[PDB]
RNA sequence: GAGAGUGGAAUUUCGUGUGGAGGGGUGAAAUCUACGGAUCUACGAAGGAACGCCAAAAGCGAAGGCAGCUCUCUGGGUCUCUACCGACGCUGGUGUGCGAAAGCAUGGGGAGCGAACGGGAUUAGAUACCCUGGUAGUCCAUGCCGUAAACGAUGAGUGUUCGCCCUUGGUCUAUUCUGAUCUGGGGCUCAGCUAACGCGUUAAACACUCCGCCUGGGGAGUACGGUCGCAAGACCAAAA
């Protein structure tokens, strides 16, 4: 694991590793699924997945990863 | 600010019935019991830590021990032999310091004489 | 010594009943040289879950309390009490200086 | 100690600074 | 004299405790009023 | 633990639940439930282990604690 | 004009299946459905949090088909809360489409009761 | 006695209780 | 929160007294840690004993998944009336 | 320890309001109210007066001192 | 600690309603179990074992060990005292007793678990690991055995040695919130000690009393002999 010593919390221990448009995909193959694998008369979650990922393709890769040198000027203070 | 118990004639045949040895714990009795063993054998009249009080009360207690312990029970039976080693010692320690006191608890104990 | 005898009755047990279960326990206590000290009724209680008998199951209870000055093989003497049809639980406690209300 | 057993007979020298009072009130 | 005066303090303390439970004895219940006294025990009916 | 629902909404009602199996240690014993025997010669282990855990956590909260305290009071 | 006799889901959350039984307010079983029962799902897998989704779905489908607009949830189970909360989303995403009509969810419940020491379980499985 | 050295008693123990199964038991 | 004291439990800690013992249990009929109340290791002892008496006893409940929630003066059968419900809402 | 110090800290078990002399920080060789309170009881047991005669009567002319000062402050105010 | 009573949850089995297709299990499977109706759901019955939460660097015991609750009987410990007594103390060869678990003997009991064993798999093989059945055993009563990494890998005791933070159970003082002093249990540390790691008022520090034990590795805790044991074996224990 990593070195002990002073204090350390992960950039990735949070919630970061879920990649949307996930519950909206087997939605999606959930009614493929019912409805004989069609994509008639359920368009709906066909549009929720496609908006779902114009709104990934807005959203971009963020993420505040500058609290250990925070708190490392903190131990220093 | 009276209590009810405060207006009624006390029972006295209640209270003499509630402080009969049949309504005691046994370890009430042991107390009373070694009281009067100590009582008997003290040297002087405050006296309850000499050497023969400590063996009269020890063999009281032992033949006490002896009769009511299960026999499955070794956490007392250990602790009941403790009290037959330290009354060895308190009669060692007699024998050697006052050989009145020695004889006196022999003779009333009924105990031996076992100097080797 | 001194105790508190806990007597849960099953709720359908009449006033006849209770008092023949108490009185027989009394007669008990004074053939053994003992004094009833105290008798007390705390009436209908509701139970924390539901206690299951040869009747079947029963929520509620008449909850008795006999306190005695009695020998010490008592609670030995009163474990008939275990195959009593007008109970639902008995219990023998040495007596507390705790205020129960 | 003289000066100090005389100086204790006085008013209060036996006031704590106001850095000890901050950190007594911090901890708490 | 100290050891006089501490079980002197004892017995009177003991004796306090007797004249205590003397003075409660009027509330105790005789075999003759056995099934009265649980009767108007039922009927008082201590709360829960 | 049983939970009403009011005006047909399940997610207050899911939460409320939620919050009420936390609190009650309910769910600390759910979650410690095991599928197999553990000796008592391995649960003195594992308390042991659990201690070592629970000691860092709490030097490092204090820590942070004190950083925080002492910062926000403007000294 | 306030029903008091309501028809129960039991939802059973296993580490292999999942169990879920509409009875009436007296026990009596109406329908069920397993993990092993699903028309899809075949073979190699029962343990997914899939299948326990899908198993509710499957009874909030069948339960609307039978005109049902008043149930009980009882959940069970030595798992996380969020698998029985994604289990009692599934029921009524399958009872409604999309979460469109009414709740017919009146009263949720936990029922989970751990041994108070009883049973000595099995070994430890050494993989 | 590290495991090493506890290793050669163990097998040492082995064979001799494996040696008085087989001889002791006729 | 209720601040219960130790000589407060001392006081009253007893398996007749389900009034007050029902303050040392949870919504799910488990005891609560001394680390909640702040009173003293043999307060906690005697909560404990006295509720682990009055449970055998049967005037509190072992637990309380799959019943009511357990309080002092109601009963707990489950009854038609714990699980009412409206319909004229909907 | 000091021998008035009971007496500063029976002081303690009253009105806990009295001055701002601790943050006032001009000196620190000027009494506060409650050990010149504490000095004047000593004093007093030292006389050979009663104990709690002289906790009245020390409180007695403290009480009358704050409302001397506070009537002096009155008049203050009503020049300003 | 021993005895006598008693409680509920859960597991398994059985019964009765409702219901109908699987359940169980794996990395994946199969054996198994189920239409003679299972798993699932409600109520009930039987039985054994272990006592959830409290709950833990807590407590108690010489050690091994000791957990639901009530009562009986009982061993030890702590505190306070202007009480007694008057060195009666420590250690302890040879001896005596207690002593996890497994095992043995006799009689009970048997839910769950499970050496052996049967089957299903994996594999080159698989006398295993995984799955499914499962005997002894695990539990009780009365005896035997006498061993464990029986470990703090640290014999028992006594005196002394800077402090800080907690905590068990008391007592005193309190000045409304804390101090003091005993008592055990923990964490950290000035010294000092240590091959190093580390120990550190519960020492592995500064000293002392008494016992046990060691003298390169292997051969070997083996051979022989004696004693003990119903056996299994145990204790003392070499040499080439
Ligand atoms: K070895
Ligand atoms: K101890
Ligand atoms: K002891
Ligand atoms: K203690
Ligand atoms: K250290
Ligand atoms: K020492
Ligand atoms: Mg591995
Ligand atoms: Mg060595
Ligand atoms: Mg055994
Ligand atoms: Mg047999
Ligand atoms: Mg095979
Ligand atoms: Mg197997
Ligand atoms: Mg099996
Ligand atoms: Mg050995
Ligand atoms: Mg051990
Ligand atoms: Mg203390
Ligand atoms: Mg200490
Ligand atoms: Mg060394
Ligand atoms: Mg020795
Ligand atoms: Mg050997
Ligand atoms: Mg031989």
């Amino acid at each position: 694991g990593r070195k002990a010593g002073n204090l350390y919390i992960n950039p990735k221990k949070l919630g970061n590793l879920a990649k949307p448009c996930m519950k909206e995909m087997v939605s999606f193959l959930n009614c493929m699924a019912l409805n004989n694998i069609k994509d008639d008369k359920c368009e709906k979650q066909k549009q929720l997945l496609s908006v779902c990922m114009q709104g990934q393709s807005d959203h971009k890769n963020k993420s505040w990863g500058n609290i250990n040198y925070h708190l490392q000027r903190l131990t220093r203070g | 600010g009276t209590p009810k118990y405060l207006l009624e004639p006390p029972k006295d045949e209640l209270v003499q019935t509630y402080f009969h040895p049949d309504n005691m714990s046994s370890a009430e009795k042991m107390k009373i019991e070694l009281a009067k063993v100590r009582e008997e054998f003290k040297m002087s009249e405050s006296d309850c830590g000499s050497a023969r009080v400590q063996v009269a009360q020890l063999t009281t207690k032992i033949k006490h021990l002896s009769s009511v312990l299960h026999k499955k029970d070794k956490h007392s039976k250990k602790g009941l032999i403790a009290m037959v080693h330290r009354r060895k010692k308190l009669l060692k320690y007699m024998r050697r310091t006052d050989w009145d006191s020695y004889c006196l608890s022999l003779s009333k104990l009924g105990l031996r004489d076992n100097p080797d | 010594p001194l105790y508190d005898c806990m007597l849960l009755f099953k709720p359908i047990i009449r006033k006849e009943g209770l008092i023949d279960l108490v009185a027989r326990i009394g007669k008990h206590v004074y053939s053994k040289n003992g004094v009833l000290t105290e008798v007390k009724s705390f009436g209908k209680v509701e139970l924390g879950y539901g206690i299951k008998k040869l009747d079947g199951r029963h929520y509620q209870g008449q909850l008795m309390q006999i306190t005695m000055m009695a020998t010490p093989n008592i609670n030995k003497e009163l474990h008939y009490l275990n195959k009593d049809d007008k109970l639902l639980r008995w219990l023998l406690v040495k007596h507390r200086d705790i205020k129960i209300g | 100690m003289h000066y100090m057993g005389l100086f204790s007979k006085a008013g209060n020298i036996f006031r704590q600074p106001r850095a000890m009072q901050a950190a007594n009130a911090m901890l708490q | 004299e100290f050891w006089r005066m501490t079980g002197l303090k004892r017995e009177e303390k003991k004796k306090a405790r007797k004249k205590l439970l003397h003075e409660q004895s009027s509330l105790w219940i005789e075999p003759k009023e056995l099934e009265k006294k649980i009767t108007e025990a039922l009927v008082d009916s201590t709360t829960l | 633990i049983r939970v009403k629902v009011f005006s047909g909404d399940l997610d207050k009602a899911l939460t409320i639940l939620q919050r009420k199996m936390q609190s009650s240690g309910m769910e600390r014993l759910i979650k410690a439930q095991q599928t197999h025997h553990i000796k008592n010669s391995e649960k003195k282990v594992l308390a042991r282990k659990n201690l070592e855990r629970k000691i860092k956590s709490i030097d490092f909260a204090r820590k942070l604690q004190s950083i925080l305290i002492k910062k926000v009071r403007g000294l | 004009n306030l029903e008091t006799n309501a028809d129960i889901i039991h939802i059973k959350l296993l580490r292999n299946n999942t169990f879920v039984t509409v009875t009436d307010s007296k026990g009596n079983v109406k329908c069920k459905a397993t993990s092993g029962s699903l028309p899809d799902l075949k073979g190699g897998r029962k343990m997914t949090s899939y299948t326990a989704d899908a198993t509710a779905e499957n009874i909030g489908r069948r339960v609307k088909a039978m005109g049902l607009k008043s149930v009980v949830v009882k959940v069970n189970g030595f798992t996380h809360f969020k698998k029985k909360r994604n289990a009692i989303v599934a029921f009524r995403s399958g009872y409604s489409n999309s979460r469109n009509d009414q709740n017919p969810i009146v009263y949720i419940e936990d029922t989970t009761r751990k041994a108070h020491n009883g049973c000595r379980l099995p070994r430890k499985r050494r993989v | 006695d590290s495991v090493k050295k506890k290793r050669k008693k163990k097998m040492n123990k082995h064979k001799y209780r494996k040696l008085r199964k087989k001889q002791g038991r006729k | 929160k209720a601040e219960i004291t130790t000589e407060e439990v001392l006081k009253k800690a007893d398996f007749r007294n389900v009034r007050f013992l029902a303050q040392f249990i949870t919504e799910a009929g488990i005891l609560v840690k001394r680390k909640q109340t702040g009173i003293s290791a043999k307060a906690q002892r005697k909560i404990a004993r006295e509720i682990k008496t009055a449970r055998a006893f049967g005037l509190m409940p072992f637990t309380t998944m799959g019943t009511k929630a357990f309080t002092f003066g109601k009963t707990m059968e489950n009854r038609d009336q714990d699980f009412e419900y409206e319909v004229i809402d909907d | 320890v000091l021998p008035e110090d009971p007496y500063v800290r029976r002081f303690a078990r009253k009105h806990p309001e009295a001055k701002l002399v601790e943050p006032n920080k001009v000196s620190a060789f000027i009494p506060d109210p409650a050990r010149v309170y504490g000095c004047r009881v000593l004093e007093l047991t030292k006389n050979g007066i009663s104990e709690d005669d002289a906790m009245s009567v020390a409180n007695m002319e403290y009480l009358a001192e704050r409302k001397e000062k506070k009537k002096a402050y009155k008049r203050l105010k009503e020049l300003a």
